[PDB]
Order: C-alpha cells, then structure tokens, then sequence
C-alpha cells in the first residue's frame, strides 16, 4: 500500500484543495501595477457636519 | 521502493505553511540521537578515527561531527 | 510517522537470505546518485568546501566525500 | 496508512511462517554433540553378494 512513504515524502510541498473539476490553490503570489489615474474623492465639496 | 526521494530538497516557498513543516526539525534531530543512543560504542570508534586523521584540532572535531552524521544515515 | 529507524542496523545474520535483501546495495548507491544528479552546483560548493579545509590532499579529498555523501541524507 | 514503510523500514529481518497458535521459524543455529558409541555396523557377518 506504499501511501504513508508517498505521504512523508511529499514533505514541503503545498496543500491544495479541489471542488469539481476546478481545483483552488492555496499560496501564490502575484505582480500587479496599479494605475490609480481615475481615483476620485467623493467626500470633497461636502461641507462639514 | 525504498528509494523515495524527499520533496524537501525543492521546498516550495511562499506564506502560506507547507505539507509537513512542523516536523522536519525534529524529524532528523530524532534519527540522529536514537541512533547514538542505541549504539553508544560508534562514539568511541569515531573519535579515534577522527584523531587519526587531520593535523589541528578544528579540523579533528569537524571530522568527529562529520562522521556521526555520515554513521546513522549509512548515507 | 516521520523517522522509522531503519531495521538493517540490527540485521540478524544467518544462512537464510532476510527480508529484503537484493535491494540495499542500490538502494544507497542510488539515493545518492539521484541526488547529484539533480543539482551538481552543489558538487562545485562542496569542492571548494573541501579545498579550504585540510592542510594535505588526503584531507582534502576525504572531506569532499564525506560532503557529499552527508548532503543528500541531510543527515 | 504507512504501511509501505514498515515493509521497507523492515529489512534485515527474518521471515516466519504461523501455523495456529504457533510460529514456525525456518532460519536457525543449533548446537549438538553427537555420542555415536551405540551405533553398530548391521552388514557385519554377512555373505558377499
């Protein structure tokens, strides 16, 4: 039955779980530039209260 | 088989914990001290073995360290 | 669990062949061939390890063996 | 399960077989002297063929 040794030896690998066909990760990383050209601010122009 | 390369030669590193973290220091701690444990004479042979060999003294007790690991795992 | 001591440590001898014992002589040999296989960069770090350690040849040839046999258990 | 590992964390160790409740080991060593002083020769006093 041999799945205790595969077991240990998947010792650092990471986890994952699997609904359906999808499976979802669970650590990753990501780069992600963000152009903030169109932020406004909604509060100003609202006198105080 | 009894081969089964280990995994954690390609840890995979992020944030997040891996499969078995929380035992892999105590995982080959263990090994080491139940096998000197079980066969204390081995200590002896390796220190003689080790001041055999090697001019300083750092360089015996290197040897010494390197001899008790390489023994418990028949590496 | 993790560790379980191996059993060829308390090997008990007799003319009867044992458990498994066609298989221990590759079963080292290649656990340890594998892993150099993978990465050799470690053989170049182990080499010059050795160099800067040990004052004759001897030594120095005896460390690079004993390095790169203690690596791949991570002993 | 791990059992994989015991069959391979086992080697070096003897195989037995268990018949009931007993247990038959086939790899063994014993020790016997032999007093063969009792012993005769049953072809003496007879006629050659």
């Amino acid at each position: 039955s041999q799945e205790g040794a595969v077991h240990t030896a998947l010792a650092g690998a990471l986890e994952a779980e699997m609904d359906g066909a999808k499976g979802r990760l669970s650590s990753g990383h990501l780069k992600c530039r963000l152009k903030m050209d169109k932020l406004r601010l909604k509060g100003v122009s609202y006198s105080l209260c | 088989a009894v081969t089964l390369p280990s995994h954690s030669t390609r840890k995979l590193q992020t944030r997040s914990q891996t499969w078995l973290e929380s035992r892999e220091y105590t995982k080959h701690l263990i090994r080491v001290e139940n096998w000197i444990f079980r066969n204390p004479g081995f200590a002896l042979a390796a220190a003689a073995i080790a001041w055999l060999l090697g001019s300083s003294t750092s360089q015996k007790v290197i040897y010494l360290v390197m001899i008790l690991l390489i023994a418990p795992a028949y590496s």
